[PDB]
């Protein structure tokens, strides 16, 4: 329950972030969110985390590393 | 509070933070220096196959298409076959290296091979030689690598072993084995080479090898593919690649594509605009990309940079691996590479191929014009997207080998140059990467390009390269180069930023290369420099002066030319620039001018003498960079004037006497480094830098966003909270003032002083108790009373501290400590004194003790009073002093100024205070003589209130308040009788007088005195904002008195 | 000198 609702929380908290320090905060949090989106054994948390990746973060999702994570995401049990 | 408390008030030694960065930088690995230049010279074509002879090892089938070099004339008979195949191998190898020496041998035997190898060794011995074995139509090699020669008879066989070839082939060499079990040959070769090297102890490391497939497996037979699949892959990659592509795709998504169209593709394979040339262009880019991205550096350089032919063969070898994998064959090579056929980049290749073939119908068929591909545009887009965040603590871009070759065309070149420049904002990291990958010789060739629009980019690129690669030994200068940048700087219309960069480039060229110091004279750089002195741009003037100095260094003819055009006088006119950096540049250049005079004397010694005088006046300058560069330039002068100081030094122990005065004044300056260097120069004579910082500037990143423009920066929050603290402390003091003030009958502070509290001072915020003794400044925490550390001032035995002040009322001020001998020692590091007691600097204020008053909102500092005059220093520009000759007759006073006007008050002299407005002419200095104190005046000072009366104390104790406009209109109280001093607090109804006994006396503006406050007296000090009185008693304690 | 036929 903590994981679910707090992932939702951070997803909402990075709505306003975007200065350089804010850019670094966004980058670090997106890394920490993408790693949960892939590796967590629970399926529901993976689904929700991937669903929460709103369009507003596209400038960070176009980076190479995050693209590799997403391209790994295409092949899954669900 | 913080909205206004954060004033636009820079610190006087703020620029010290930049000025003291007298440092250099680091060099590079410079792996680009390909000292190994071993090229390949000649090639041997060993066509051992006998046409029409089927060895017993093989059993063919009907679809055994035995194409070799795409040509299968088993119909034509054996002789035509051998002739044609030899000719075609010749033609194919010429496509990759036309310049070699080609020798053919079709069905050799033994003495043919021995003679051929001997001739090859005679032709060359260090340059590599290529050799390859066909190796079809002969039995399979043995465990000894034996190879069957035939004596024009298949039964008459000779099995030549590896050892004979190793003996015959001793020089550096490349071997290619298109056998069935070629890996066996390679393995046996390495074993035999080990045995040979062991015998040499009673050639390895000079041998490259490529093998068709592993020892335990044979080449496949495919109905459609050539029999010489490995050779074709290493030799003609495009044709086999396209043909395999059309044959191998499981489901075709481009109908109409067929081998008939593939055999008719228009192009040349050497014209990037044509289809086939474009396809080579993409292929080369992709393969270099993979090779750079999977290998370490040294292997990459060895395989892909030393030699052209080796690089081409390995470039094709990667494709060979990809194609061979699908038919159960692993190619084998000398030093092995990691497995590469899973790399994502290969997908790009497939996509690109499709697009071209997707339009190959209706081009061949109808003649519709060919369209160009979007590959390089997309790669540039990806590189840009990586740049947009550009963090250097991660991987570098994967596309850098692609933009390297995008530079080589003439279509996207501007955009690639722009992106490379952005990549080279950036740090030494990006410079190192872009240098290691290559690039720079191509830019050196672009220097000779006729496109002038490429000028601003190239300059900037070079402006970074020489900034980091300062040790570059001017390969550009050899191919003109210096002349190109001379013509660049000759342009006046070019922006001042690019002119400054070109000036720096020319400076580095002259500095780092002697023939550069000649070429600057060949092109008349001195005249161009003297012309470019007429620009407000500071750095451009600095580099103009530095170029002039470096030109004059090590050439007497340059020095003569500088005399000829009166270069030194124009340089002397540069000394009127407020900026200390430009004046340091002028000082350096003049010192170098005199130093390179070579003691020719003639009439120019007078000029040299003048140059000495040209610097001597700058002893009046207080700027630290100027002082340090002055002592350096004086060393550059005395290197010659020591020829005649051998007599004149006895004066110190006309021109030479003034030089002694200059060096002694610089020795007498309180600043530690200047005094130490000046004493070293004085000792060196008597017994008988900024350039680095300026060059260091360019290598720094450009287009920096300040930390204070980031809204969430910690600096902004910390500054705001500090200024709120200070504002609220001042507001508490204002509340104390507004609520009403009683006699200071309460205590806040009481603590021991180790010595005399001669002077006492505080902040206009949380007032850390600063107290000066003769030779130290000791601190106490005010709110708690905790004693803190002290700064030892290094004062002489005959020197006390006579005053103290601060350089900011709101921010981290630097405490000034003014002493008897004219010195001022300065440091802000009283903040967190327990943690950072490192004091900052010192300088000369003077040239009644000494007193300093800083004009916070004007940038000036008024100084007194060992001199009879008033000394106004300016600290926000060229640090000079205005000398105001007042009418005082002796040491004057602690000065004060009512900031609303330029009103100054002065005097401890013959019975008058002298008050004048500086706006009047400073040669009369009309002063209001306040003669009511005919006795020896004491402590003339101003009220900062709107009323603005003149405060006065007698030596006899009379205390008087004059109307500023009427000396006759006065108020007299005469309170200091049996008391030691006076101190009014204009923001409060409080005036302290101390005592000669063990108590303290305070009185209100009406004169109402008390003499029984106890919590003689050397010092009295009201806090600048609190109505609280500090008493620096003569019992060596300090105490703060507070309102009840 | 150059490994590639550059256009200056």
């Amino acid at each position: 329950e903590i994981r679910m609702e707090a992932a939702r929380t951070c997803s909402r908290l990075l709505t306003p972030s975007v200065s350089q320090t804010a850019v670094q905060v966004v980058a670090d949090v997106l890394s920490k969110l993408l790693v949960v989106g892939i590796t967590d054994p629970d399926p529901d948390i993976r689904y929700c985390v991937l669903a929460s990746l709103d369009e507003r973060f596209d400038a960070h999702l176009a980076q190479a590393e995050n693209l590799q994570a997403l391209f790994v995401a295409l092949n899954d049990q669900v | 509070e913080a909205d206004l408390t954060d004033w636009n008030l820079p610190l006087a030694f703020m620029k010290k933070r930049h000025c003291e960065k007298i440092e250099g930088s680091k060099s590079l690995a410079q792996s680009w220096r390909m000292k190994d230049r071993m090229k390949t010279v000649s090639v041997a074509l060993v066509l051992c196959l006998n046409v029409g002879v089927d060895p017993p090892d093989v059993v063919k089938t009907t679809p055994c298409a035995r194409l070799e070099c795409w040509i299968d004339p088993l119909s034509m008979g054996p002789q035509k076959a051998l002739e044609t195949i030899g000719a075609n191998l010749q033609k194919q190898y010429e496509n990759w290296q036309p310049r070699a020496r080609y020798k053919q041998s079709l069905d050799p035997t033994v003495d043919e091979v021995k003679k051929l190898c001997t001739s090859l060794r005679r032709n060359a011995k260090e340059e590599r030689v290529l050799f390859h074995y066909n190796g079809h139509g002969v039995p399979r090699p043995t465990v000894n690598g034996e190879v069957w020669v035939f004596n024009k008879n298949y039964t008459q066989y000779i099995p030549l072993s590896i050892y004979d070839l190793q003996t015959w082939m001793g020089s550096p060499s490349i071997f290619v084995y298109d056998c069935s079990n070629a890996g066996l040959i390679v393995k046996s070769f390495k074993q035999f080479a080990l045995q040979r090297e062991q015998e040499l102890e009673v050639s390895m490391k000079n041998c490259i090898q490529l093998a068709a497939c592993e020892a335990t497996e044979l080449l496949p037979m495919i109905p459609d593919l050539p029999a010489d699949l490995f050779t074709s892959c290493l030799t003609t990659p495009i044709k086999i690649a396209l043909r395999w592509f059309c044959m191998q795709k499981c489901v075709s998504l481009v109908p109409g594509v067929t081998l008939d169209l593939i055999e008719k593709i228009p192009g040349r394979l050497n014209d990037r605009r044509t289809p086939l040339g474009e396809l080579n262009w993409i292929f080369t880019a992709i393969t270099d990309t993979i090779a750079w991205n999977v290998l370490p550096r040294d292997l990459f350089q060895k395989l892909f940079r030393q030699d052209l032919l080796v690089a081409s063969l390995f470039r094709n070898f990667l494709l060979a691996e990809r194609i061979m994998r699908s038919y159960n064959c692993t190619p084998v090579s000398s030093p092995r590479l990691p497995p590469t056929y899973m790399h994502a980049m290969w997908q790009a290749w497939d996509l690109a191929v499709d697009i071209c073939l997707s339009q190959l119908p209706t081009i061949i068929e109808e003649g519709t014009a060919f369209r160009h591909s979007p590959f390089f545009a997309e790669q540039l887009t990806a590189f840009q997207v990586w740049l947009t965040m550009g963090v250097e603590n991660r991987n570098p871009p994967e596309q850098l080998p692609i933009v390297l070759q995008v530079l080589l065309s003439q279509v996207h070149r501007l955009r690639a140059l722009d992106l490379l420049g952005r990549f080279l904002d950036l740090g030494p990291w990006a410079v190192s990467l872009a240098l290691s990958v290559g690039i720079f010789p191509y830019v050196l060739k672009l220097l000779q390009s006729s496109a002038r629009e490429l000028r601003p980019l190239l300059v900037f690129i070079w402006a970074k390269i020489l900034a980091v690669d300062s040790s570059c030994q001017a390969d550009l200068v050899k191919d003109n180069g210096h002349k190109y940048f001379l013509s660049v700087l000759a342009d006046p219309y070019m922006p001042a930023e690019h002119r400054t960069m070109t000036a720096f480039i020319l400076a580095v060229i002259v500095n780092s290369y002697h023939t550069g110091q000649e070429a600057c004279l060949q092109g008349n750089l001195i005249a161009i420099c003297l012309e470019q002195l007429n620009d407000p741009h500071p750095l451009l003037r600095q580099w103009v002066a530095i170029c002039l100095g470096r030109i004059w260094q090590n050439f007497d003819s340059a020095r003569w030319c500088g005399v000829r055009d009166s270069a030194h006088e124009k340089l002397y006119s540069l000394l009127s620039d407020p900026i200390p950096e430009v004046r340091c540049a002028a000082v350096f250049a003049l010192g170098t001018f005199v130093g390179n005079s070579a003691e020719r004397t003639d009439h120019s010694t007078t000029i040299d003498h003048n140059v000495a005088m040209m610097l001597a006046q700058l002893v009046s300058d207080g700027s630290p960079m100027v002082r340090k560069e002055l002592v350096v330039a004086l060393s550059h002068l005395v290197v010659q004037y020591e020829s005649n100081f051998c007599t004149v030094a006895l004066q110190f122990i006309s021109v030479y006497t003034q030089i002694w005065r200059v060096l002694l004044h610089l020795a007498a300056d309180p600043y530690p480094e200047v005094s130490d260097v000046a004493m070293k120069v004085l000792n060196s004579i008597a017994y008988k830098g900024f350039c680095d910082w300026s060059a260091r500037y360019f290598a720094q990143p450009v287009m920096k966003i300040p930390e204070e423009h980031d809204l969430e920066s910690q600096i902004r929050k910390e500054r705001e909270w500090r200024f709120l603290r200070n504002s609220r402390v001042r507001r508490q003091a204002q509340q104390v003032i507004q609520k009403g003030i009683t006699r200071l009958d309460d205590q806040i502070f009481l603590n021991r002083n180790p010595g005399v509290p001669s002077v006492v001072k505080f902040h206009p915020f949380t007032p850390c108790i600063a107290v000066a003794d003769k030779d130290s400044i000791c601190f106490w925490d005010w709110e708690k009373g905790e004693k803190l550390d002290y700064f030892h001032n290094g004062n002489p035995r005959y020197t006390r501290v006579t005053a103290m002040e601060y350089l900011n009322g709101q921010d981290c001020s630097l405490l000034l400590t003014a002493t008897d001998d004219g010195a001022i020692r300065v440091w802000k590091n009283f903040a967190d004194l327990e943690k950072n007691p490192e004091m900052v600097t010192a300088w000369q204020g003077l040239s009644a003790g000494m007193v300093v008053d800083w004009e916070q909102e004007t940038g000036l500092l008024m100084s007194s009073g060992d001199v009879r005059i008033v000394r106004i220093w300016d600290t926000d520009r060229e640090m000079k002093v205005q000398d105001i000759p007042t009418g005082a007759d002796s040491c004057v006073t602690s000065l004060s100024c009512d900031s609303h006007r330029s009103l100054i008050v002065a005097g401890l002299g013959d019975g008058s205070i002298r008050v004048y407005d500086r706006r009047m002419a400073l040669s009369e200095c009309r002063v209001m003589t306040y003669r009511e104190h005919t006795a020896w005046v004491v402590k003339a000072s101003l009220q900062k209130r709107p009323d603005g009366h003149i405060v006065s104390v007698s030596v006899n104790g009379d205390v008087r308040i004059f109307d500023p406009r009427m000396p006759e209109s006065v108020n007299v109280l005469q309170i200091v009788k049996g008391l030691t001093a006076l101190d009014i607090h204009p923001q409060a109804d409080l005036i302290a007088c101390g005592s000669v006994n063990q108590f303290t006396a305070i009185y209100n503006s009406s004169g109402e005195l008390i003499n029984n406050i106890k919590y003689a007296i050397s010092c009295l000090a009201f806090h600048p904002h609190w109505p609280h009185l500090a008493v620096g008693s003569n019992d060596y304690y300090i105490s703060v008195y507070s309102v009840e | 000198e150059s490994q590639f036929e550059m256009d200056i």
